[PDB]
C-alpha cells in the first residue's frame, strides 16, 4: 500500500532516529564509565557505586538493541503513546513520552483487546521488526570429594589471613579496621567459586 | 576567599531540579517506574555535577594556590576541588545505590543537617572495605608466589 | 627472553629472582581496583 | 562447515570494527575469531589455536583490565605466571 508504504517508511526513520538517541547515550555511559574507572578522583566506595550503575545503564541499554519498539498505543484523544522493551524521554521538551516501557501503567493497554472496550485506545499497531527494522502493520482495534575441597579453601584462606599483619605488628598511625574482623576464611573461600 | 564559588552554580541547580520535577510527573502520571526514574534523577545531577566542575575550573585564575597546587599534579583532583567549592553531589545509600536527593551544598558554603546525615553511610562503608581490599590482594598475591 | 631488569635498565643478572617480582608488582596495586561487593 | 546456533539474544554481537556496526553477514572470519561481545574460553582458544594464541590472549585481557583502572605494569610480569600454567600435558597417548 503507498499510505502503508510512507507510513513503514515514516516509523522506520522514526525508530532509526530512537536507535541513533540509544547508541549516543550508550557511547556516553561507556566514557563516563571508563573515565570512572580509571581516576574518579574520589575514594573506593563512590568509585565501585558510580561503576556498578552505569554497568547497569550499559545492559538496560544493550538488552533492547535488537527489538526496541513493540507498537502504537494511537488513542481516541487524537494522541499517541509509543510502546518498547525501554524507558526514553526528550529531556528537553519536558520529557514527553516518546517510548514507555512495556511495565509502566500507562503502557498497560498494549494487552486489553476487547470487542469494543478499550479504555481510550482507538488504534493499535504491533510492529513486525526484526531487530532494527519495522516491516508489518498490524491493526487491532559422590559426597566425598566435596568435604576435602572445602576444607583445604578454608584452610588456603585461613593462612591468607594469618599472612597479614596483626595489631601486635602495625606500624599505622592508629588500629584502624582489618581483614581478620570483618570477613571469615569460608567466606573469603566462597567468594572466589 | 581563595575557595571561590563559580557563580553560574544557582541557575544551574534550579534548572536542573525544574527537569527532576516533571520527571517527578511523568512518576505520578503512571508514566514512569521508580528505579527507572532514581535512574533518570541520577543522569540529571551527574550531568549538573560535571557542568559545575567545568564552569569552576574555567572560572578560576590561574595563579590561585589550589589550582596550582593541582594542575601541578602535586595532590588533588578536581573532584575534590569541585566538592569543596561546588557541590558534593550525588551519595549513596549503606546498599550502594545512590539516592537521587543530592548534596547542593559544599564544604565552604556549610552543609546543613540532612545533606550531612547521608554523607556518612558511604564513609563508614569505605573504611570497612579498605581492609577487605588489602585482603583480598595479600590473597592473590600469596598465589601468585605459590 | 627476560630483557632488562626495569629496576636497573641494564639486562637481569643470572641468579635473580623474578617470580617474586612478578607477583609483588601485580598485588601492589591489587588495591586500586573494582572487586566484589560484599553485602 | 560449523555452526554456533545456540546465541543468546542477551548478548548483540561482535562489532564489526571495519573502518563499527554489528558483525555483517558474508563476511571474512579468521580461526581465531570471535562471535559475540564477552570472554572466550583459554581451553577452547587452546584447543583451536595452540599454546602461542591463548597465552597471548590471557595477557592482553589481564593487561588491559589492569590499564582501565589508572596503574601501569609490564608484560614480562604477567608472562611469568603464564609460562607457569602450560608447563604440564595431559596425556591421551602413553
Ligand atoms: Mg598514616
Amino acid at each position: 500500500g503507498r499510505d502503508y508504504e510512507d507510513e513503514l517508511q515514516s516509523e522506520r526513520d522514526y525508530v532509526a532516529g530512537l536507535y541513533a538517541r540509544l547508541d549516543a547515550e550508550r557511547a556516553q555511559s561507556q566514557r563516563r564509565y571508563a573515565a570512572a574507572l580509571r581516576e574518579h578522583g574520589g575514594t573506593a566506595v563512590e568509585r565501585d557505586a558510580e561503576v556498578r550503575a552505569l554497568a547497569k545503564d550499559i545492559a538496560r541499554l544493550n538488552v533492547a538493541d535488537n527489538g526496541l519498539c513493540f507498537g502504537r498505543l494511537d488513542t481516541l484523544d487524537d494522541a499517541r503513546l509509543y510502546i518498547g522493551r525501554l524507558g526514553i524521554f526528550d529531556r528537553d521538551n519536558d520529557f514527553e513520552p516518546l517510548l514507555l516501557d512495556w511495565r509502566a501503567p500507562m503502557a498497560r493497554p498494549f494487552y486489553v483487546a476487547t470487542a469494543a472496550n478499550p479504555e481510550n485506545m482507538r488504534r493499535r499497531r504491533q510492529f513486525h521488526t526484526l531487530g532494527r527494522k519495522v516491516v508489518d502493520f498490524t491493526d487491532e482495534i559422590a559426597d566425598e570429594a566435596a568435604e576435602r575441597e572445602r576444607r583445604e579453601e578454608e584452610a588456603y584462606a585461613a593462612g591468607v589471613l594469618d599472612l597479614m599483619v596483626d595489631r601486635e605488628d602495625l606500624m599505622d598511625d592508629e588500629d584502624h579496621l582489618l581483614a581478620q574482623d570483618l570477613i571469615d576464611a569460608e567466606e573469603l573461600a566462597d567468594r572466589f567459586k | 576567599a581563595d575557595v571561590l564559588v563559580p557563580p553560574q552554580k544557582q541557575e544551574i541547580l534550579e534548572r536542573h531540579e525544574a527537569e527532576a520535577d516533571a520527571i517527578e510527573r511523568k512518576y505520578q502520571r503512571g508514566a514512569l517506574n521508580h528505579t527507572e526514574r532514581n535512574e533518570s534523577l541520577v543522569k540529571i545531577w551527574q550531568d549538573a555535577t560535571e557542568e559545575v566542575g567545568k564552569a569552576l575550573e574555567e572560572f578560576y585564575p590561574a595563579d590561585n594556590p589550589i589550582i596550582t597546587i593541582v594542575k601541578s599534579g602535586a595532590t588533588g583532583n578536581l573532584t575534590q576541588t569541585r566538592t569543596l567549592a561546588g557541590m558534593k553531589g550525588l551519595v549513596t545509600n549503606p546498599k550502594g545505590e545512590f539516592i537521587p536527593r543530592p548534596i547542593k551544598s559544599s564544604f565552604r558554603e556549610g552543609l546543613t543537617v540532612l545533606e550531612y546525615f547521608i554523607n556518612t553511610h558511604g564513609a563508614r562503608k569505605g573504611l570497612a572495605d579498605t581492609a577487605l581490599r588489602t585482603a583480598d590482594s595479600g590473597y592473590l598475591t600469596r598465589r601468585l608466589v605459590d | 627472553c627476560y630483557g632488562r631488569s626495569m629496576a636497573t635498565g641494564k639486562l637481569v643478572d643470572i641468579g635473580e629472582a623474578v617470580g617474586i617480582v612478578a607477583a609483588q608488582s601485580i598485588g601492589e596495586p591489587g588495591t586500586q581496583l573494582t572487586m566484589r561487593t560484599f553485602h | 562447515e560449523v555452526v554456533y546456533d545456540k546465541l543468546s539474544k542477551r548478548q548483540r554481537l561482535r562489532v564489526i570494527t571495519h573502518e563499527e556496526g554489528v558483525l555483517s553477514d558474508g563476511d571474512h572470519v579468521e580461526v581465531g575469531d570471535q562471535l559475540m561481545e564477552g570472554a572466550a574460553d583459554p581451553h577452547e582458544v587452546l584447543r583451536v589455536q595452540g599454546p602461542r594464541e591463548v597465552q597471548i590472549h590471557l595477557v592482553k585481557e589481564v593487561q588491559e583490565v589492569y590499564r582501565a583502572q589508572g596503574v601501569s605494569i609490564h608484560d614480562k610480569h604477567i608472562e611469568v605466571i603464564v609460562r607457569q600454567m602450560l608447563r604440564r600435558v595431559t596425556i591421551i597417548d602413553s
